[PDB]
DNA sequence: GCCATCAATATCCACCTGCAGATTCTACCAAAAGTGTATTTGGAAACTGCTCCATCAAAAGGCATGTTCAGCTGAATTCAGCTGAACATGCCTTTTGATGGAGCAGTTTCCAAATACACTTTTGGTAGAATCTGCAGGTGGATATTGATGG
DNA sequence: CCATCAATATCCACCTGCAGATTCTACCAAAAGTGTATTTGGAAACTGCTCCATCAAAAGGCATGTTCAGCTGAATTCAGCTGAACATGCCTTTTGATGGAGCAGTTTCCAAATACACTTTTGGTAGAATCTGCAGGTGGATATTGATGGC
């Protein structure tokens, strides 16, 4: 597979602004976008590490939503609608 | 030329995005980031569409809740503009950092 | 020819939930009234949350319950909010809430 | 006269006043209205306080100080009774009373009285009459008329219901000349010994002739060869020690008879019906006691009983001795030789029977249970009850010391002795009166024997060595019953002296010889 | 294909009981199934822990009721306890 | 009874007021607080009060299950565990 | 002649160091057994308390309060202040999610 | 003596094992009773945590037996890189020694 | 002949761990190597936690481990810090830590 | 405004010494713990049916990206009312030790209550086609909302 | 500043096409439930042993009032940060189709786990007696910080 990279910038400035507006934020500073990108990224490797270890425990090469529910539940961030 | 005062459109879109519930981050940049960092953890992995949707929804919820925490921490310092130390304090209270 | 679910006057299947309790590896043995109590608790919780979701949908001029209605029901009930404080509802969104300070300061 | 009584009694009372804040609640009469205790007069019928004592002494209302002592103890008892033990007043009264014992004796000893303590006997336990075998429990509801247990009458309302908590006061004697009240125990006066009445030493000092010699002493008791040997050995050991506090010790056998032990019905059916052993085993029982000269009077400090089966006794009891009961009093002087004296008694017995031809000795080293008196009634509260391991070590030390003198050939436990003898039946066990093993065998027959031997291995000791008619001392039950009825306690030195005097008089005058 | 059980029909019956003319979407059904499964797992695990704590090897009504009291606060807890007592009485009365 | 039944009967202090404000100051010093507002103490009282019904009730709810009325260290430590504040040293 | 007086903060910092270097309990005992007794009888009358259970409750309460107090100090210093304020403790409890 | 009054309350505890581990890691260091209780509680709650993770890993994948792979993945979930790798290495060494025993 | 702990070279009791797994109702069947690996993991964690406790004690001029040394050890290692981050420690106190603004000058 | 330094203080350490607490040694034993044997079984491999996971085409409009102006918001500065910090004063409340019995636990009995399993019946998923239906989405205009236009 | 007014986002009623919600026909294997057989968690009664509430003295603290240096917020001013607006265009988002890596169902069967049954060791517990880490107690003493003071 192609070794893709540098798509953390894909979380665009208007997207982060919209997420902040949904959270009740009225004014946003410039570096907020990239630093919240970093926080999002950190949450991402944590959650995918848990989900991928779950999947590898099942001898599977495809990550399913059910292991995602497992990871979210075990991180105290239980998600509904995707099984479990 | 008609121009609204600063904050009016921001507050209008605040109600707009607090009224709707659709996914707010566009899909495939998140998909590509997940693929890259998962390959960094383990190569040759595959992802279900429902799995990526679950990741997207959970991350949106986590960031939006961080955003109410952010607004409370910012107004705590008699401010209406958010700066990184606000969420740094919010996470250190949450226990995410220290 | 009376099912134990109908015998207890409950809608949820007592047999299935008892089988899940046995398969759940909670102990070596499971009492007879434990699945009945468990089914009653589950049906009460679902009845309350569905009633609140239907009320929210009616408030939105909607007759079909959507995840937004479920989120509105769960968040506007402080007890149920305490039940689901660490859980995210898919396609649920957030309650409309703007701080007074965020409002114009004319 | 009031002046002498006042000049005597002000020091102790003032010392009581000195205690603070313990004596603060006792400065004034108890006022139910001021203290908010309207029920004070419902419990305390005759209250008094320190101010009442002061005003009564100042007006000379006492003609002898025992009324002072009785009033002080009575107000102490009132304070202890009305108030809970955890309250201020109870512990305040306890401290004041302790100061009272610490201060009263030197003052009253100079006024011509024996002591200044108010003495109350232990709660006298009663005995049942319907069953003729049970007794009346202490500190419990009891039935009596003109005495029965709670379960006796149950298998009509004229009975009286009460709880056994009463106490018996010490007897008092009045001098025929002075008339001063005295404690009978303290003065060691007894009516049969002195038919002329009680005369204080002060009056006899105005006469010249002292108190006449007491003929009811342990010295004049009938002597026996065993008792003579024991007393000679003890006296020789004491002379070798030459302790200044040590006194002459008299060992006398006061009872000896021939009895028979009967096989219990279970073992009677299991072993006697077949005719392999006889229905009963004859033996000789003897009782001996040790008396020491303390403070010019005899004090009994040791008692022990043996059962002796001679050469004519059928096996397995042939040519054996068994120690049934053993008792002692720790008031021997000096204490450091007390234990060393006890050995010289029992070892002296072990040698003596060895001279007579006996081969085997048996010892049941079992510590007494709390409240159970072996021979002497009312053991002192401060007398240490040895642990079973301590008692076993004491007996092992005795056997080792006797072995060092080449008197004892060997000593083992019952389990090791049975294993070495290759015993295969319970019938080979020695049979003794009231012994634990016959009861164990009866229980086993009613419902592993070697396991029972191993459990009680350290308790029983087996030793390889190679008539006076007295109904009172024929067994430990009669003497204990008489002591309980007559309050013959051994709980203190003076009480032990009085009890020894009484038992010596009983043996001297009520004997069958 | 492997059977995958769900509580869709029971939730539908309950919502008909409480709202005869109200419908639900498929995503709403998934959310409801996830919620009921999660609360089931939570209270069942609490009951199992309570049984383990007292050296008890059976889940009966008393310890599961206690677990429901622990997790459900206030009015919901009282309603659950009362309805459970009623249901177990009805079950044992036949 | 009489005498000593009037030992420190100054009960005129509220139950929540027994937290002994200098102890709150000591806790703040342990918490690294340099300056404390004057009316903070009482609200922390209420705050800690809340924590108590957050914790002990759970342990209390355990107590009747074991057919007991005496709260044990095991009940307390498991009540802390179920609330996310597990404690060490009282599990014996 | 003007008795010695430390400036505000020096004694505060000394107490900071003293109570951060020590481990003894800071909440007085008898009031704590009282508080737990009344709050427990508010739920079940005539309860009995073990000494170990009370010690565990006291240690847990002290730990919860002290940690919330670093949280409150962080919230206060975030607002360019040094003194803890009720808005600081409210923000800390809101972010923790207990409120 | 049936119904002995001394004691019959055998309390499960890992005290001697923790003391021994202290001996290998620090032969000349003491230990307090309170610290020993802290160690017992820590090892205990870690035991229930890791056992619950292994149990859920077995249950979710329709596996009725808890094997070595289950605990491998449970340790990987609970522990980040350094502790996880060291624990995995020592556990693999222990199980290999047991198998070859 | 040889204990399972000795066969695995472990001080912790493998049999006790297996019995706890059986009674813990985690699974009706338990693998043979699961108690061994549990013993090894708990032994490992005990090894570094007691090592850091002894290091704290020797830095504190003490030869007996106390809960204060235990907290000093557990908190100073950030991984070990997060292991007991949501865990309350008894008789440990707090770490010495003062904010920059609190310091004089 | 800086700073070099008499002076009271809590504290680090140099030392110590007695004791509650930790450490060492002997002994008993039920409880585990290890080994043996027949039994059962969960999952390894082997092959394959099959669902969705990954990958390439295309286009055009929804926002993504870049630029500009300034509204006003964040940031810096003064200062004054004042709330708390430090401290001396008084006393009281807390801490530690001793002592009854209310219940925490150990023993025994036995019965209402829990599994094991062989059928039989009801029942909950659910392939498949058909009809019903709530709201996604576009239209249009009356309706608040905002900002600064005449004065 | 209070009043009208123009530009603009909002609400909302209405109507159309359809993926999705709801209704039957038939199926069918997975449970559900009844009725014996067997086993056991625990109700229930009686009782010895803990330890918890109650109460005492000894003591290490807590509760108020005073003085004031320094904290915090109101008031003020201003640089420039980002919000509002707009132009350009990036890439999106769906609809479509496709090769195949990979998920999972079915069959076989064996090393591994289990249930006893027996023998072995062994950590708990209790009591005796030895050892000691350190909590304070006592003598300096030491930065250290507030204060007096000189430049």
């Amino acid at each position: 597979r192609k070794v893709l990279r540098d798509n953390i910038q894909g979380i665009t400035k208007p997207a982060i602004r919209r997420l902040a507006r949904r959270g009740g934020v009225k004014r946003i500073s410039g570096l907020i976008y990239e630093e919240t990108r970093g926080v999002l990224k950190v949450f991402l490797e944590n959650v995918i590490r848990d989900a991928v270890t779950y999947t590898e425990h099942a001898k599977r090469k495809t990550v399913t939503a059910m292991d995602v529910v497992y990871a979210l539940k075990r991180q105290g961030r239980t998600l509904y609608g995707f099984g479990g | 030329p008609h121009r609204y005062r600063p904050g009016t459109v921001a507050l209008r879109e605040i109600r707009r995005y607090q009224k709707s519930t659709e996914l707010l981050i566009r899909k495939l940049p998140f998909q590509r980031l997940v693929r890259e960092i998962a390959q960094d953890f383990k190569t040759d992995l595959r992802f279900q569409s429902s799995a990526v949707m679950a990741l997207q929804e959970a991350c949106e919820a986590y960031l939006v809740g961080l955003f109410e925490d952010t607004n409370l921490c910012a107004i705590h310092a008699k401010r209406v503009t958010i700066m990184p130390k606000d969420i740094q304090l919010a996470r250190r209270i949450r226990g995410e950092r220290a | 020819a009376k099912t134990r679910s109908s015998r207890a006057g409950l809608q949820f299947p007592v047999g299935r939930v008892h089988r899940l309790l046995r398969k759940g590896n909670y102990s070596e043995r499971v009492g007879a009234g434990a699945p009945v109590y468990l089914a009653a608790v589950l049906e009460y919780l679902t009845a309350e949350i569905l009633e609140l979701a239907g009320n929210a949908a009616r408030d939105n001029k909607k007759t079909r319950i959507i995840p937004r209605h479920l989120q509105l029901a769960i968040r506007n009930d402080e007890e149920l909010n305490k039940l689901l404080g660490r859980v995210t509802i898919a396609q649920g969104g957030v309650l409309p809430n703007i701080q007074a300070v965020l409002l114009p300061k004319k | 006269k009031p002046e002498e009584l006042r000049q005597a009694l002000m020091p102790t009372l003032e010392a009581l006043y000195r205690q603070d804040p313990e004596s603060l609640p006792f400065r004034q009469p108890v006022d139910p209205q001021l203290l908010g205790i309207p029920d004070y007069f419902d419990i305390v019928k005759n209250p008094m306080d320190l101010s009442t004592i002061k005003r009564k002494l100042d007006t000379g209302q006492y003609q002898e100080p025992w009324q002072y002592v009785d009033d002080v103890w009575l107000m102490f008892n009132n304070a202890w009774l009305y108030n809970r033990k955890t309250s201020r007043v109870y512990k305040f009264c306890s401290k004041l009373a302790e100061v009272f014992e610490q201060e009263i004796d030197p003052v009253m000893q100079s006024l011509g009285y024996c002591c200044g303590r108010k003495y109350e006997f232990s709660p006298q336990t009663l005995c049942c009459y319907g069953k003729q075998l049970c007794t009346i429990p202490r500190d419990a509801a009891y039935y009596s008329y003109q005495h029965f247990c709670e379960k006796c009458f149950t298998e009509k309302d004229q009975f009286e219901k009460k709880k056994n908590d009463t106490l018996d006061p010490e007897p008092f004697v009045d001098c025929k000349e002075c008339g001063r009240k005295m404690h009978q125990i303290c003065v060691l006066h007894y009516d049969i010994i002195w038919p002329s009445g009680f005369v204080c030493d002060n009056c006899l000092k105005k006469t010249g002739r002292p108190r006449k010699e007491n003929k009811f002493s342990a010295k004049r008791l009938q002597t026996t060869r065993l008792g003579n040997h024991l007393e000679d050995r003890v006296n020789k050991f004491l002379r070798r020690q030459n302790h200044p506090e040590a006194g002459e010790v008299f060992v006398r056998v006061v009872a000896s008879s021939d009895k028979t032990v009967e096989v219990k019905p279970g073992m009677k059916s299991r072993f006697v019906d077949s005719g392999e052993m006889s229905e009963s085993f004859p033996y000789r029982t003897k009782a001996l006691f040790a008396f020491e000269e303390i403070d010019g009077v005899d004090v009994c400090f040791f008692g022990m009983h043996v059962q002796e089966y001679g050469s004519d006794c059928p096996p397995p009891n042939t040519r054996r001795v068994y120690i049934s009961y053993l008792d002692s009093i720790h008031f021997f002087r000096p204490r450091c030789l007390r234990t060393a004296v006890y050995h010289e008694i029992l070892i002296g017995y072990l040698e003596y029977v060895k001279k007579l031809g006996y081969v085997t000795g048996h010892i049941w080293a079992c510590p007494p249970s709390e409240g159970d008196d072996y021979i002497f009634h009312c053991h002192p509260p401060d007398q240490k009850i040895p642990k079973p391991k301590r008692l076993q070590e004491w007996y092992k030390k005795m056997l080792d010391k006797a072995f060092a003198e080449r008197i004892i050939h060997d000593y083992k436990d019952i389990f090791k002795q049975a294993t070495e003898d290759r015993l295969t039946s319970a019938k080979e066990l020695p049979y003794f009166e009231g012994d634990f093993w016959p009861n164990v065998l009866e229980e086993s027959i009613k419902e592993k024997l070697y396991a029972t031997m191993e459990k009680h291995k350290e308790v029983f000791f087996v030793i390889h060595l190679h008539l006076l008619s007295c109904d009172l001392m024929d067994g430990r039950d009669a003497f204990l019953t008489l002591a309980r009825d007559k309050h013959w306690e051994f709980s203190s030195l003076r009480r032990s002296k009085w009890s020894t005097l009484c038992m010596l008089v009983e043996l001297h005058t009520q004997g069958q010889d | 294909r492997s059977r995958k059980e769900s509580y869709s029909i029971y939730v539908y019956k309950v919502l008909k009981q409480v709202h005869p003319d109200t419908g639900i979407s498929s995503k709403a059904m998934g959310i409801m199934n996830s919620f009921v499964n999660d609360i089931f797992e939570r209270i069942a695990g609490e009951a199992s822990r309570l049984a383990h704590y007292n050296k008890r090897s059976t889940i009966t009504s008393r310890e599961i009721q206690t677990a429901v009291r622990l997790l459900l606060p206030g009015e919901l807890a009282k309603h659950a306890v009362s309805e459970g007592t009623k249901a177990v009485t009805k079950y044992t009365s036949a």
